RNA sequence: GGGAUAAGUGCUGAAAGCAUCUAAGCAUGAAGCCCCCCUCAAGAUGAGAUUUCCCAACUUCGGUUAUAAGAUCCCUCAAAG
RNA sequence: UUGGCACCUCGAUGUCGGCUCAUCGCAUCCUGGGGCUGUAGUCGGUCCCAAGGGUUGGGCUGUUCGCCCAUUAAAGCGGUACGCGAGCUGGGUUCAGAACGUCGUGAGACAGUUCGGUCCCUAUCCGUCGUGGGCGUAGGAAAUUUGAGAGGAGCUGUCCUU
RNA sequence: AUAUGUUAAGUGGAAAAGGAUGUGGCGUUGCCCAGACAACUAGGAUGUUGGCUUAGAAGCAGCCAUCAUUUAAAGAGUGCG
């Protein structure tokens, strides 16, 4: 149950009862539609999916995504939406709830609903083994030049191969990762917005998947 | 962060002057210690006469580190110096005189002994 | 449970089957359990 | 197979019916039904069953004598039913009923509940003599094993649940 | 938290009138095993599925001419490199 | 392990430790589950099942080792060219200097000490860590997904009640 | 593929001292409808533990001395003790 989506705004603090202070992370969890409802019957399994931030309408001669094209008006007309930037599956939610068009609105989560967090990671470029893996760095003097390396990549011949999972560098990258049993903490339905204790990954103004949590 | 070799101002009339810690003990790999946490070491600097002398191995619990605490209100204190009082093996001191500012953090590791025979706690 | 290759009575009472496979030796008092390994 | 000659295995007012390959046996306490066997063939002449072995084979010898068991261990559970008796021993066990399942105090933190199953029955006679009675002599073992897995026996003290005429054997380990 | 199990613990039970944890059955049993959890994944050449959008003529239709939906070049950029 | 043998390599298979990065066995060091006990309890002992995960920081020695101070639930044992130098150091040692002891008439020698003593390589292929392009997927697109599979995770103390 | 067997461990598709039966084949043998082999339960004796009697010990520290029969039948107790 209780699926929404959002973007990062930024991250605050808040004080609570007996004055402790916890941080937040508001998430502006605005204009989230049910778009399309996925039945085992026509599928293989149900969900609902849901477009979040409606972008402006067909255009001619339009160059960038924020016109919308012409599959995404025929797929958010099948709802009476406006087309949607971003659009996510649900498969927690009951499917029995949420008819297609339903403005699923913030109020769905209460002051102390555990939630998990989906959201893309920030994404550092090309790091090298030691800041992309917590390697340890050789001696930085001594006569040393082995500093921020990787080590060894194998064992002689025996295994005259490299082994693969060799935590090589390459990119850090933003790739996805969950953040579980976060709090909510504070809905502010006027702003439509929702405070979750802690930090969600991301730079801000991203996307985030704030449902309910599976443990 | 008071890690192992770190020289530390003895806060009490226990016997010494200048402690270095050997081990923070607690865990396995435990590397660093705050105020509450006890520490085993060597004393380097000893009052002539007292109960502890030059070389002795003690058991002591951190007051007052220079990078102090943080608290559930999002309170911070910090200090000038790194403290410590030599205690005897039942979270009890071995002096009667204890010096300085102690950190609030101990009352609630059951060093109430500490607390009374001290100044002003913050 | 004593395991060993030479599973044998050790007093009279001392009974000699095989479950599952392996010779093992049932008797009343628990000391004299055995089975072959 | 002498347990497989003596394949008598006389009936009462419990009525014995046969189905080809299993046999139900129904009566005053009834409805057991049992897949026994292929090979072993069966013959009700007038009153009584007869279980018939072929070729003699060492595997038609011991599939035979367990044949004549599960007939006659069906229909005698069916008559009479089975009762195995189990006991407390120890300063405060206390066994009693939570209407149909049976809740022990044995020296734990908590009870232990034993929920029952079909066709067995948990009776407590004085908080530490418990029965167990049924119709089928293995669903009633199982469960009177089960009573004793909470806590065995124990040979300094003999503490623990016993069966009815167990022999616990006892050490004397004194400080 | 589920299943299936190890060592083990059994219930029923012959073979072998008995006994018997096993042979036929029936249970129970671990940080292990399989799920459960987290990622990545139809180049999964078996290339999956749903929803929406687009629909050509010339013309030995050989191919060309154009184009649809859609993109891209190019240009302003960074939450990306 | 110390060896035995002399089969591969002397138109070079280049270095003991340490560092960085590991990986694999289980004859299990801790944690899991059991049997027995000359197991009251608390502790143990011994044996069986099990590799999932974990398995410290210093002092002395170039040391492997070993001793020791502290801890820890435990500070496992092995294999991988006594894993890993086209990844690093070069303390150890087979270089030229010099000195002692000892031996030799001597030049010198020891495998005895002691002080000092240059560590080359722009990665072609495989393999690995990332990342694009092409084409295929029997119309072409845009978007959301299924998961066949693969990978990651997996440790544990203390205290309070009972 | 026929014909006759054997094995149930994937032996086949790597070992030993030993450890056990698991089934084949081949014997020899002593037991038995005067009813054995289990198992059924029923007498289990007695003078008497007799002696050295042994911490008292009266199937038992250890020397056994182990004769008669309450008796259809069991022992100066087979034996658990
Ligand atoms: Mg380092
Ligand atoms: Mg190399
Ligand atoms: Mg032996
Ligand atoms: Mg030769
Ligand atoms: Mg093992
Ligand atoms: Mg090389
Ligand atoms: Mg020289
Ligand atoms: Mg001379
Ligand atoms: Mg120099
Ligand atoms: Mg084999």
């Amino acid at each position: 149950t209780k699926g929404i989506l959002g973007r990062k705004i930024g991250m605050t603090q808040v004080f609570g009862e007996n004055g402790e202070l916890i941080p937040v992370t508001v998430v502006e969890a605005k204009e989230n539609v049910v778009l399309q409802k996925k039945t085992v019957e026509v599928d293989g399994y149900n969900a609902i999916q849901v477009g979040f931030e409606d972008k402006k309408a067909y255009k001619k001669d339009a160059k960038s995504n924020k016109y919308a094209n012409k599959p995404a008006e025929g797929h958010a007309k099948k709802a009476d939406a406006a087309p949607k930037r971003f659009i996510r599956e649900f498969r927690n939610v009951d499917v029995d709830a949420y008819e297609v068009g339903q403005e699923v609105s913030v109020d769905t989560f209460v002051a102390g609903d555990v939630i998990d967090v989906t959201g893309v990671s920030k994404g550092k470029g090309f790091q090298g083994a030691i800041k992309r893996h917590g390697q340890s760095r050789g001696p930085m003097s001594h006569g040393s030049h082995f500093h921020r390396a990787p080590g060894s990549v194998g064992m002689a011949s025996d295994a005259s191969r490299v082994f693969k999972g060799q935590k090589m560098p390459g990119r850090m990258g933003g790739n996805t990762v969950t953040v579980q049993n976060l709090e909510v903490v504070q809905v502010d339905t006027e702003n439509k917005v929702i405070l979750v204790k802690g930090n969600v990954p991301g730079p801000k103004k991203g996307l985030v998947e704030i449902r309910t949590s599976i443990k | 962060m008071i890690q192992q070799e770190t020289r530390l101002k003895v806060a009490d009339n226990s016997g010494a002057r200048e402690v270095l810690t050997i081990k923070v003990l607690g865990g396995s790999g435990r590397k660093t210690a705050n105020i509450g946490d006890v520490i085993v070491c060597t004393v380097k600097n000893a009052t002539p006469g007292g109960v502890v002398k030059k070389g002795d191995v003690v058991k002591a619990v951190i007051v007052r580190t220079k990078s102090g605490v943080r608290r559930n209100d999002g309170s911070y204190i910090k200090f000038d110096e790194n403290a410590c009082v030599i205690i005897r093996d039942d979270k009890g001191p071995r002096g009667t005189r204890i010096f300085g500012p102690v950190a609030r953090e101990l009352r609630e590791g059951n060093f109430m002994k500490i607390v009374s025979l001290a100044p002003e706690v913050l | 449970m004593k395991v060993r290759p030479s599973v044998k009575p050790i007093c009279e009472k001392c009974k000699v089957i095989k479950r599952k496979g392996k010779v093992m030796v049932i008797c009343e008092n628990p000391k004299h359990k055995q089975r072959q390994g | 197979s002498r347990v497989g000659k003596k394949i008598i295995d006389i009936p009462s007012d419990v009525t014995v019916t046969f189905d080809g390959n299993h046999v139900t046996v129904k009566g005053p306490k009834g409805e057991l039904s049992r897949t026994l066997n292929e090979r072993m063939t069966f013959k009700q002449e007038e009153n009584t069953i007869e279980v018939v072995r072929p070729s003699d084979s060492k595997e038609d010898r011991t599939n035979h004598g367990t044949t004549r068991a599960l007939l006659n261990n069906m229909v005698q559970g069916v008559s009479q039913g089975y009762v195995k008796v189990l006991e407390l021993v120890g300063v405060g066990y206390r066994a009693q009923m939570q209407g149909k399942d049976l809740i022990l105090n044995v020296g734990y933190s908590h009870p232990v509940e034993i929920k029952a199953e079909e066709n067995i029955t948990f009776s407590v006679e004085k908080n530490t003599v418990v029965k167990v009675e049924g119709i089928s002599k293995e669903q009633v073992g199982a469960l009177a094993s089960n009573i004793r897995s909470v806590r065995p026996p124990e040979p300094y003290k003999g503490k623990g649940i016993r069966y009815q005429g167990e022999y616990v054997r006892r050490k004397e380990g004194k400080t």
